[PDB]
């Protein structure tokens, strides 16, 4: 359930301000070499941050 | 066939299938809201 909101381009490889599905912060989005599973949406560090 | 479900409360359903109750260690993972 999201609100109206448009949707944009997402750019790789350089210091940005994100918003997924109402998660926001600021960082560099790069490829993960992650092995995520079919069911999971996100992945924590030991800081319990995104 | 060793199927194997967790049924727990609203109601989740989390599964998992290997081929072979015999003693091991897995975990099984949500399919089903």
């Amino acid at each position: 359930v999201c609100g109206p909101k448009k949707s944009t381009n997402l750019v790789k490889n350089k210091c940005v301000n994100f918003n997924f599905n109402g998660l926001t912060g600021t960082g560099v989005l790069t490829e993960s070499n992650k092995k995520f599973l079919p069911f999971q949406q996100f992945g924590r560090d030991i800081a319990d941050t995104t | 066939n060793l199927r194997e479900f967790v049924f727990k409360n609203y109601f989740k359903i989390y599964s998992k299938h290997t081929p072979i109750l015999p003693q091991g260690f897995s975990a099984l993972e949500p399919l089903v809201d």
